[PDB]
């Protein structure tokens, strides 16, 4: 047993919306109607206490073109060949099914028109497949589907949950143990959960995301999420990191908590407060960018990456150096990365001049790769030169120069990343912060206040 | 205490499959009853069991004795067993898809002697009947070569019935 | 006007809370049973619609035991004498006070005894002194105080707003943006807020903390917080940074996000979710502990501190060098930072042997203010000898010579602080977790993690 999708033909909010499922599904986005019609489809398709109501007109898309609600459910009722889970999972129904080999479940929902004696008349069949659809044989006023699931609502036998925000009246600590208590705890093997705050989504594996768009016409984008044995040793920075992420709509990822001192700097003095309309700095730093730009790309937001061209010595080795900076973005494209490179130096002075070799160096690979750095910018991938110091001394050097008083500004803030960015932001104007927003290294920024063509 | 005390302890404690020599009658369905409620409050699984006798009054007398349960328990005679489990839910799937799932099974008419004409008179007529012989079943044959061939028979009656009770 | 400070003698859960009083209040904490009876406190003393139905034998602290509830408040009556605003706000009321010189301003409320007639008898007085309270006038229905004052209760003449729990199914964007409205907008001079989110003080500015503690006595704490205008230009990080640390009880402020990796997979593997019982990182970058600490403090929220001895060069100068690492911890005790030192190095190589001088400069400046170090160790401050990297290699140094085949493994450490970081712990086990644990320069795990003494 595990969900597969479902698809809504009609609702009071939905018009041809499929979604994806899986077990432990949890839905978010902008439209809370939009949820909580979903969780209603579900109450009326597994729960009796809506189920025996039946519709009324003001359930239907309009209030009386395409009288027609159909909700179908995907089941994927077989197993594996090791396991005779299969047997009892299969064991209530007798005739629904008719291949020997049937590997998929259906149940489906049919609603009456309203035109004639205004009531709903709520018909249920389930059948392996979408044709010669069976009617549930019901004796009583309990028919044969109320026997298999117990459905369990939550809101402030195989058991399904339905919780439908469970933050409110919550302190976090206890929503990062009942994260832990859903997450990780087999007693709850299927749920649905809705949730608005963060906290919840600080433990999570093995699970769907489902996000609604925030226009009046709903659209689902589903994305399944798996967290590999790589990254389990480190997992818990990437929940955390995440979770916050997930509710915004253009996000902007960068490597340490200086560039985010700049750019919220920059942004506090030029954008009159981009976290509104959805901009959101990530922390990412010593990882690889696959992981979220899958989990964000699938999921429908927009991501845009700044990055740098660094250069890694490889342990045990010496004057053989790794292209970091590029690679992370290749294998970002899908491409493999390229062959380790490596140069022929003195020892001489490890201090000054080492560091204006490999800038030297970085230039020389930058003007050999330019084709693949044009098709970098054909996505939201800008990818400086050097480093964002070397474009910061490019766009406000003069101002650099003039609170600096040594006579390279940029060798002083490399001495000391964050205490010197700090010293640096603190002294300055209006004039510069729409500086470096006009200059064309920093278009990151005018992707991320995401303004709006037409 | 004697062969009634220890009999009757080393039957409701039991696990396995059970041969019972009663006697000449005299309540032989006394402990039929009483094993079931002691295998019934003993498992708590979705598994149900199944009681099978040969009359219907004795059917309902099993049953007047138990009660009513919503477990999805079978009693009755081996006739309703064998049509309502295996031919009726998959003889469309099991003998090919033009079969009829519905029919009326009458055992007064026909006297046919061939299985393979047999099928002729379920596939066209709509009628279930029954072999010449008193020394044949055709509608216990037909349940156990439905669920020889077809797969979902045999997922189904695994996985629902506990145990079978015959008499 | 602004509130001073609010006494309850005698309530359903409170015995003799005294909490400090500002503008713009906001409430939180773990008892939820409190803070809605102080927000009922303040219906009762300010609102008619909760005043007109009299005090129920339910409403006290034993429920035959001490029936005497004095509810006192305070006004400040007092403006600017460049604000004649004195006159304005004075003149709604004659008799209540004696002399025209007179600074604050009293509104209390008196229950009578529940013994006879099962009915509450709410008397309302005020006053410009304690002594010879009178009563308020009230000709018909509505008293004289109800002109002044009006209450307006969100919940999904002088404005006096009460807000209870407004994050409850509203988006994070849309709290921000609610945050906005209430910290920055002067229409909303006089509110209290209670919330359990972390998103509604993602910026804020003359507003008063008050935490509620977790007993069932209530102590509650409160602490006047106010950014300065030296911070207002990373004001943004230190918001961000507080408002999701404010929500627990031992917390840890630390540099970078390499320590947080180290500190994440370590309690990750041995301790069983810390986050629980109340323990949270907090990321300290460019600024000095004073704030955080003074806002911590102030609050009843313990605080632990790692930290390490650093060195940083002077601005235009060559060879001169503060002690920043200990600066740090010494104005953190009250005392004024030491003057600068200065040494006289050949230019040798710059990239090796200069950190072997300023690593054993470092040492001998550890041990030359050893008496200042216990002082720090008689709080709860942890200062690294030279970096928090030697302190590893002095736990668990042979697993990190198992690792790296470098000879040394301590220096490739610093050659990338986030990339190798992450490389060392994905290669680690699970003894040499509980080794680092145990060891007696890692002591703020123990002090985090908070096994109770007795």
């Amino acid at each position: 047993m595990k969900f597969s999708n479902i698809t809504i033909k009609n609702f009071r909010n939905f018009e041809k919306v499929n979604i994806n499922l899986d077990n432990k599904n949890v839905i978010f986005g902008m439209n809370d109607i939009g949820k909580t019609n979903f969780l209603y489809a579900l109450r009326f398709l597994l729960d009796k206490e809506i189920r025996k109501f039946g519709f009324n007109k003001s359930d239907y898309h309009k209030h009386d073109t395409s009288k027609k609600i159909e909700i179908i459910l995907t089941l994927d009722l077989s197993n594996y060949e090791k396991d005779e889970d299969t047997k009892k999972l299969i064991s209530v129904v007798k005739g629904a099914r008719t291949s020997a080999n049937a590997d998929v479940f259906y149940i489906a929902l049919e609603s009456k028109y309203d035109d004639k004696e205004l009531y709903g008349n709520i018909i249920l069949k389930w059948g392996s497949e979408l044709d010669n659809l069976i009617d549930i044989p019901g004796r009583g006023n309990i028919n044969a589907l109320d026997n298999v699931f117990k459905v369990i609502y939550i809101n402030p036998k195989i058991v399904i949950y339905l919780i439908e925000e469970p933050e409110i009246s919550l302190h976090r600590s206890m929503q990062i143990a009942l994260s832990k208590q859903l997450f990780e705890q087999s007693t709850y093997k299927y749920f649905f959960l809705s949730t608005h705050s963060p906290e919840l989504l600080y433990e999570m594996d093995n699970t769907r995301l489902i996000r609604v768009h925030s226009t009046e016409k709903v659209v689902c984008s589903s994305h399944m999420y798996n967290v590999e044995e790589a990254y389990g040793s480190v997992k818990k920075k990437l929940n955390k990191a995440l979770s916050s992420a997930l509710f915004a709509e253009r996000v902007l990822l960068i490597e340490g908590p200086s560039e985010k001192i700049l750019f919220e700097k920059v942004l506090d003095e030029v954008e009159p407060e981009y976290e509104l309309n959805g901009g959101f700095l990530l922390e990412v730093g010593g990882t690889y960018f696959n992981h979220y730009v899958c989990t964000l790309n699938d999921l429908g937001i927009t991501h845009i990456i700044k990055t740098d061209n660094d250069l890694k010595s490889k342990k045990g080795k010496k004057g053989v150096y790794e292209l970091l900076g590029l690679n992370r973005c290749l294998n970002l494209l899908g491409r493999e990365n390229l062959d380790e490179i490596t140069i022929d130096i003195p020892e001489d002075i490890k201090g000054k001049k080492k560091k204006e070799r490999l800038n030297e160096r970085k230039k020389e690979i930058f003007k050999q790769y330019k084709n693949e750095v044009g098709e970098f910018l054909g996505e939201r991938i800008y990818l400086s030169e050097i480093d964002l110091e070397n474009d910061l001394y490019s766009a406000i050097g003069e101002s650099m120069k003039r609170i600096f008083e040594n006579e390279d500004p940029v060798h002083y803030l490399q001495k000391s990343k964050l205490f010197n960015m700090v010293e640096l932001v603190n002294n300055l104007s209006t004039k510069d912060c729409f500086d470096v927003f006009e200059h064309e290294k920093f278009a990151c920024l005018k992707e991320l206040v995401g303004s709006d063509r037409g | 205490m004697i062969e009634d005390e220890m009999s009757r302890e080393q039957i409701i404690k039991d696990g396995g499959n059970i041969l019972v020599t009663a006697g000449a009658g005299s309540g032989k369905t006394t402990i039929l009853v009483s094993k079931i409620e002691a295998d019934l409050k003993e498992n708590k699984t979705h598994y149900s069991i199944a009681a099978v006798t040969f009359t219907n009054k004795a059917a309902k007398e099993i049953e007047g004795r138990l009660g009513y349960s919503s477990r999805g328990n079978f009693i009755g005679t081996n006739d309703g067993f064998v049509e309502s489990e295996i031919i009726r839910p998959f003889i469309k799937d099991a003998f090919g898809n033009d079969y009829p799932d519905n029919f009326t099974a009458e055992y007064f008419d026909n006297q046919f002697a061939s299985y393979d004409k047999g099928l002729q008179v379920l596939k066209y007529q709509n009628i279930l009947g029954t072999y010449s012989n008193p020394k044949k079943n055709f509608k216990f044959q037909l349940a156990l070569d439905i669920l020889k061939k077809s797969l979902v028979a045999r997922q189904y009656i695994f996985s629902k019935y506990f145990k079978i009770f015959i008499d």
